[PDB]
DNA sequence: ATCGGATGTATATATCTGACACGTGCCTGGAGACTAGGGAGTAATCCCCTTGGCGGTTAAAACGCGGGGGACAGCGCGTACGTGCGTTTAAGCGGTGCTAGAGCTGTCTACGACCAATTGAGCGGCCTCGGCACCGGGATTCTCGA
DNA sequence: TCGAGAATCCCGGTGCCGAGGCCGCTCAATTGGTCGTAGACAGCTCTAGCACCGCTTAAACGCACGTACGCGCTGTCCCCCGCGTTTTAACCGCCAAGGGGATTACTCCCTAGTCTCCAGGCACGTGTCAGATATATACATCCGAT
């Protein structure tokens, strides 16, 4: 079971939602995949911080605590899950 | 497996502020986590800061000094004076 | 032999004994001041106060018993001094508050 | 005759319900499933929390929302009411994510 | 001794010659002194905290290994200081 | 007849030295009597070290340095070469500095 | 007073990598600042990393894990390779 | 600038409920009591960095002074983007079912902890001298009017 | 556009002190026992994840289309760059006083560590209403004709 592609998988509409939740009015269509590969990149960094949490925790399931910790190294931190 | 938490403490002191308004457990764990994080920011403050004094000890003016340097200003001196109040009402016991 | 806990001692809520463990399992001092604990416990107090305060207050202007999270972000993000408190922290089920930038009216 | 209301109008009023709201605005087996691609990269066949990645989702679109609101400050000291990817770019210069 | 007005201390000349050491071409008047303001707010925090430090060391004197932890716990951490 | 270089050609040597050169662009006695002023404020009579005016200057001026130089970026992105305060402002905005 | 330092060993890898190069004393107490920065970051990161495990013992595995947490790309994969090279060295006697 | 119509939105209502406030029995962390050491606190001493001032210099700042250069305002157009309506589509509920892997307990053991005895790697301190910083001068190259 | 001129690059020479090398002089590193214990590991659960599959539908994609902001261009103003001059105070070098910083030596108050006991906290059941949801309704507001 290998995936792919599913960073298109993000809808526009999706993109716009968000956009007009952070109040936007008018939007050019450069962005979206620009936009998506933003949130990759994003992305990019936390699983793999998180799962090498989980690597250090030796453990095949990756947990919350994980991202947590990481967006705290990340200086993101989230309330809420422990 | 027991695992600790305050929402007893969080529901007491809300209830000591606001007896009618309730309370959903998601903002609950929220409040707890929230908790956790600042107190061992205050912790990580104390502790380098006696590591700079290179005192092993930690005591109450490390905590005043630390989270002084913590809070947006009114905030520790309202804080503060609280925390005094504690400290001198368990050293008056 | 009788009993009185340090938070009682203190006249408090929040677990003297308990927060003393914990810092104590926290590796960051050898010893401690006794005071510490008590101390830290009342400004956790203190402040869990003011934010589930400005909480309930969102709450009750939306006739909201049960504090929801967005009322957490609304309170956190309306004061100035927990704002800057929290400023990169994020919270879950947060929102954004209302903020709707001037040109961005048609005239 | 068919009415059709003025641009942005519509799209105001969306910005309006959606600071509004507070739910999520992602569908979530979307983005679980891109979470999963981006797993099996660094290791394949890993399992997860639903909570883990309802945090995820919800950490992510907060950060997009900051994003896209500074972004939005941004472009209105670019004098526009449309987003340029320039304004982005630079956004996350300002934001030391160059 | 009490000080005063010092921020005016700080020469149109010495910010230009920082900006054209940011790379600035051309400048306007009403930066400096908004320059200066935040300048100010700026090291507002940092002695405040640095000090705080000289609180918690309980001496008269303030050092540099204050600012050092200052900018550090400011996540603008310098070196060459100890 | 005298000679007078074009605008910014002057000053565009002066940023390529500067780019050049390290050391400071601050006097060192206005700065520290504004130090001490700004210390009076929370203690009066309190004592430093040269080392350590001497890196509050230098920490100070990198920051300086580098709010010009992202606040040149914006005006880059505003497309103009002079610069406008709300630059700086929206800049500490994106810096978190609001 | 005994103060402790690292720039003798600064000048040590300096002639290991560049024999035929001086240093500024200035440059040489950057280096040792950044030497501890980096030393008690990755410290923080492994006590913190083991409390989540609620480990009390901080090894090797805490080390790598920690570093490849802070590192990126070459970088950790290089200072991977190279302590693990260099505890294989140490444990080989 | 107004009115009319469309539409979208705030409200009352009803009931459903499932989170949620509430209460339990049982557990162990917290309190209570006791012992030691030794971190912390105090004090006298030294040093010595700092804070203060004084005089001469000029590079630097203040200030002025055109003036070309661009900030800006406006003005045409057009392309790209909101929108409302079509279309089709995976998203979500939900419920099923397996187990891989978290997640727990019970060993037992290697492994620092720790202390004690030993000391040489390292650090404060002392020459020392050579890249380096400064300077002056000559040659090079950008730039602004042909 | 080929020169004039100007800021600069580079070259040789001067003098210097920091970079460095070496020297006394430890205390902190090593070595070696020794011990209680963190966790390594085995070996159990069980459950949450993982996938399956169906059913409904809100949602997503694309279309057409108006349209209106983005953009591109022009001319203006003013204004900040560049240079010239005049003023000054940063700097720099030196001196001096003391006041704080750091040090060491005592001294002992407080905390770590131990042991006892239990009571507040926690998992766990349990009714139950805050509010979620849906519906019809009444109010607000845009958009176009006037």
């Amino acid at each position: 079971k290998v995936l792919r592609d599913n960073i298109q998988g993000i809808t526009k509409p999706a993109i716009r939602r968000l956009a007009r939740r952070g109040g936007v009015k008018r939007i050019s269509g450069l962005i979206y995949e620009e936009t998506r590969g933003v949130l990759k990149v994003f992305l990019e960094n936390v699983i793999r911080d998180a799962v090498t949490y989980t690597e250090h925790a030796k453990r095949k399931t990756v947990t919350a605590m994980d991202v947590v910790y990481a967006l705290k190294r990340q200086g993101r931190t989230l309330y809420g899950f422990g | 497996t027991r695992k600790e938490s305050y929402a007893i403490y969080v529901y007491k002191v809300l209830k000591q502020v606001h007896p009618d308004t309730g309370i959903s457990s998601k903002a609950m764990s929220i409040m707890n986590s929230f908790v956790n994080d600042v107190f061992e920011r205050i912790a990580g403050e104390a502790s380098r800061l006696a590591h700079y004094n290179k005192r092993s000890t930690i005591t109450s003016r490390e905590i005043q000094t630390a989270v002084r340097l913590l809070l947006p200003g009114e905030l520790a001196k309202h804080a503060v004076s609280e925390g005094t109040k504690a400290v001198t009402k368990y050293t008056s016991a | 032999a009788k009993a009185k806990t340090r938070s009682s001692r203190a006249g408090l809520q929040f677990p003297v004994g308990r927060v003393h463990r914990l810092l104590r399992k926290g590796n960051y001092a050898e010893r401690v001041g006794a005071g510490a604990p008590v101390y830290l416990a009342a400004v956790l107090e203190y402040l869990t106060a003011e934010i589930l305060e400005l909480a309930g207050n969102a709450a009750r202007d939306n006739k909201k018993t049960r504090i929801i999270p967005r009322h957490l972000q609304l309170a956190v993000r309306n004061d100035e001094e927990l704002n800057k408190l929290l400023g990169r922290v994020t919270i879950a089920q947060g929102g954004v508050l209302p903020n709707i930038q001037s040109v961005l009216l048609p005239k | 005759k068919p009415h059709r209301y003025r641009p942005g109008t519509v799209a105001l009023r969306e910005i309006r319900r959606y600071q509004k709201s507070t739910e999520l605005l992602i569908r979530k087996l979307p983005f679980q499933r891109l979470v999963r691609e981006i797993a099996q990269d660094f290791k394949t066949d890993l399992r997860f929390q639903s909570s883990a990645v309802m945090a995820l989702q919800e950490a992510s679109e907060a950060y997009l929302v900051a994003l896209f609101e500074d972004t939005n400050l941004c472009a209105i000291h670019a004098k526009r009411v449309t987003i340029m990817p320039k304004d982005i770019q630079l956004a996350r210069r300002i934001r030391g994510e160059r």
